[PDB]
RNA sequence: UCAUGGAGAGUUCGAUCCUGGCUCAGGAUGAACGCUGGCGGCAUGCUUAACACAUGCAAGUCGGACGGGAAGUGUUUCCAGUGGCGGACGGGUGAGUAACGCGUAAGAACCUGCCCUUGGGAGGGGAACAACAGCUGGAAACGGCUGCUAAUACCCCGUAGGCUGAGAAGCAAAAGGAGGAAUCCGCCCGAGGAGGGGCUCGCGUCUGAUUAGCUAGUUGGUGAGGUAAUAGCUUACCAAGGCGAUGAUCAGUAGCUGGUCCGAGAGGAUGAUCAGCCACACUGGGACUGAGACACGGCCCAGACUCCUACGGGAGGCAGCAGUGGGGAAUUUUCCGCAAUGGGCGAAAGCCUGACGGAGCAAUGCCGCGUGGAGGCAGAAGGCCCACGGGUCGUGAACUUCUUUUCCCGGAGAAGAAGCAAUGACGGUAUCCGGGGAAUAAGCAUCGGCUAACUCUGUGCCAGCAGCCGCGGUAAGACAGAGGAUGCAAGCGUUAUCCGGAAUGAUUGGGCGUAAAGCGUCUGUAGGUGGCUUUUUAAGUCCGCCGUCAAAUCCCAGGGCUCAACCCUGGACAG
């Protein structure tokens, strides 16, 4: 399917991620139906909008591997 | 979407018949409305329209090549 | 012209900017050939011997290309690098040649605008 | 670049370039010829308004294309919002201030990176500030009084109502952007506004 | 309130008004060349020959599917082979393609391994094929008999909410592995969904009439086949249709679009990097497997070309990354790394990624910064010019102090890396602290009008300049030099291409008595526009709501890099 995964969108030697929920067969940096999600790593914020990342969750769109990890530090997951 | 009414031109074929579809449209650069005409081939298996009628085509299942209309009746509100 | 219809056909169009050298095409400057390096005059208002050089191009063309600056070095066959830009008094000379570029040296001693002639710092 | 170079030709030239170069006034033995006899294009006219701009504030002129653009970008009145977005320029804060005699003086000044401000150290005097700053001197210039020396010759003319110099504590801060009555230069915005209609 | 936008000038003539053309002032380049050249941040870097290509690398993985063997001496690491997915993604180029290829907007006749949800099932047998051993052919590339072997590999029987058929009837499947177990990964048959594809259609999609007819599987219909699916997709027969002067057919050009640039605006030109879709992979043509290709680094054939050969034969596709050669005015390093991110495989460990993350060179571009700050008797040395009085270079320098962005010499030193720890190519980079020191750092155009800047010496229709007008035949504000000035600034100029100016293709916005221009006049087809009142539908029109026009860009407002460039978050008018 889907698998929701970071993008990196920013200069060099940044690397401020977005997180998208893109067809896996894509390049990493395309186009989504719902661009879910924020990471940045150096220090700022994550907005995640967790009712559309249950949506494709919920769907069965597989994260990444530290997607998933940023899934673990919040409480997002709900078997509903 | 919406249908296209127009006239039936010749049904010389079984089960076919030409429609002109008269279609207004505003000219890009002047900006007047000028009519082009597209004449297309659709289907009845009744072959029920004579020439001149005014039929309604829907988009269906594509029969030929250009067979890719089948035309019922307007509704005739006046 | 009406709006309807002597219009709707078409206006008319102007042709393009029309180029102001045939040759060059692809772009700004080109390689060259020397064949010829005589020296024409002007039309009858002036008067002068003006120094050209007719030079066969890397294009496909061959045209007669004017030389800029007091002395020359350029003799029978040899390598240039032409420009364009219109000498107005010579009919037919539509271009220049860089000087101070591929086997065409810079001008002799010259210490007012040097980047046009090619000659490297004095002092 | 800075410029640099002489700077009475200029204030010969564009008239009296204020406070910038000089407190002094030019020719002192100087002018002795050289009549201009009243033949000025008006081209020469606006081109003096753009170099007594130019030279004031030791602008690039490209970086000043840069703030015309802005200042269009902008809405109000452009011919005055070129001059807020020339004003708010820190070293021409720190020369209204009195942190340093001439904006050469100032622009030096924050080269050599002695100028904190909200805490933070600034190194470029193209930085524009805002309302409600804070202008402080370095940790190291209690020690290196050169700021003291520029404001003990200094306090002849006060300050406009965007800054306020604490005495000792050394702190300027601008309570808002500068008025038009407020700028210190005497031009026309509009002769200047008017020459980059073309660009 | 809205408004954030529109400049002229030269040249026809003894002069004037006007038409009209040319030329310039403004931006932008994926740019090129010349002169000059300090640093940093972020981008960009064959536009030409889709032209050949040396060398290395660019796609693997799985021993927890299976059999063997080969290092290590119960224990583990490997391995060619059979299998499983991945090689259809990612990368590159724009030759073709004027066409549902693209863009946008609807639709029904379909498929879909991996991915979620869900209903049921996995008994019984059996034959080999690689590997391997032997013989043997070849220089190699590869083989060829003889035997033998295992499986999630193949075959058969039964069983099936599936299929065929009107029913009658029949038909169809399985695979084990890991673990002590627990269980987990699987497998087979179904049923949905998401995503991905395959089709169809409305509308938009370059020029040329000095290209006017085209089309006979052509356009329909049926029957037979065929496709995952509709279909002249294909075939036999019947019908004569179908397209076109609103440009068919032919010829030529061109990847397309979010966008970029310009313009006040309407719109004009254009499609590099960024991103989506298409097509190609030496030139052609085929098919095979799989879910999915008619497959760039797969197979087979033909053609051309290069290499090897022991002369019989083989091998090959850089328009992957670096690189060489040619062409060109012109476009870089045969670099480091999987640390991140994203892929592929695996139960995990991990492995592989020239995608990507970085680094190097180039002022190729956009932005920021410096080459000193303050004082400097108004006295001297000098250049140039002068009615020889002087002026101007010039506070400029010399000279006195202050400072160290940068420079040199030392110390420290990141985050980027993800809560088990460890895990960094970048790199001891960024940044900071200390010690000297004005030290290490300004050029290039122009100065007749447009167009800011001017005098002097030399030249004498010569040398030359020139964007247009035109200067140059002895005192040239136009050539050459000096001085001075101007504008710019690590850039400055020339050229080329595009738009503006240009209302000089005109809807906004032109004209036709004489300036370029009314057919010689008339009838009339197509077509265009059309009197008044009343009534009806709403196609146009207008208003509300809703869907969509990807993300990035532009606009507004915040936020982050010391600011800016750039990056990021949110929002939206238009249309």
């Amino acid at each position: 399917m889907v698998k929701l995964r970071l993008k990196r969108c920013g200069r060099k030697q940044r690397a401020v991620y977005r997180i998208v929920a893109i067809d896996v067969r894509s390049r990493r940096e395309g186009r989504d139906l719902q661009k879910v999600g924020f990471y940045d790593p150096i220090k700022s914020q994550t907005y995640l909008n967790v009712p559309a990342i249950l949506d494709f969750l919920e769907k069965g769109a597989q994260p990444t591997e530290t997607v998933y990890d940023i899934l673990k530090r919040a409480e997002v997951f709900k078997e509903f | 979407m919406r249908s296209m009414q127009g006239k039936v031109i010749c049904a010389t074929n079984d089960k076919t018949v030409n429609v002109e579809v008269v279609r207004l449209a505003p000219h890009p650069k002047y900006k007047r409305r000028v009519r082009k005409k597209k004449k297309y081939q659709a289907h009845d298996p009744d072959n029920q329209f004579k020439v001149g009628d005014w039929v309604q085509l829907d988009k269906c299942r594509p029969i030929s090549k250009t067979k890719t209309f089948l035309a019922v009746a307007p509704e005739g509100r006046q | 012209m009406p709006t309807i219809k002597q219009l709707i056909r078409n206006t008319r169009q102007p042709i393009r900017n029309v180029t102001k050298s045939p040759a060059l095409r692809g772009c700004p400057q080109r390689r060259g050939t020397c064949t010829r390096v005589y020296t024409i005059t002007p039309k009858k208002p002036n008067s002068a011997l003006r120094k050209v050089a007719r030079v066969r191009l890397t294009s496909g063309f061959e045209i007669t290309a004017y030389i800029p600056g007091i002395g020359h070095n350029l003799q029978e066959h040899s390598v240039v690098l032409v420009r364009g830009g219109r000498v107005k008094d010579l009919p037919g000379v539509r271009y220049h040649i860089v000087r101070g570029t591929l086997d065409a040296v810079g001008v002799k001693d010259r210490q007012q605008g040097r980047s046009k002639y090619g000659v490297k710092k004095p002092k | 670049s800075r410029y640099r170079g002489p700077r009475f030709k200029k204030i010969r030239r564009l008239g009296a370039l204020p406070g910038l170069t000089n407190k002094r006034p030019r020719a002192g033995s100087d002018l002795r010829n050289q009549s201009r006899s009243g033949k000025r294009s008006q081209y020469r006219i606006r081109l003096e308004e753009k170099q007594k701009l130019r030279f004031h504030y030791g602008i690039t002129e490209r970086q000043l294309l840069k703030y015309v653009r802005i200042a269009r970008k902008a809405k109000g009145s452009t011919g005055q919002v070129l001059l807020q977005l020339l004003e708010m320029r820190l070293d021409n804060i720190l020369f209204r201030l009195g942190m340093a005699p001439t904006i050469p003086g100032a622009r030096q000044l924050v080269n050599h990176r002695h100028i904190l401000v909200n805490g933070r150290i600034v190194d470029i005097p193209s930085y524009r500030c805002k309302p409600q700053d804070t202008i402080m001197a370095r940790d190291e210039q209690k020690s290196i009084a050169l700021i003291q020396n520029s404001l003990d010759l200094s306090p002849r003319e006060e300050l406009p109502k965007h800054l306020t110099l604490n005495p000792f504590p050394y702190k300027g801060l601008v309570n808002q952007i500068i008025d038009s009555k407020w700028v210190g230069l005497k031009i026309n915005e509009l002769l200047v506004v008017e020459y980059y209609s073309r660009q």
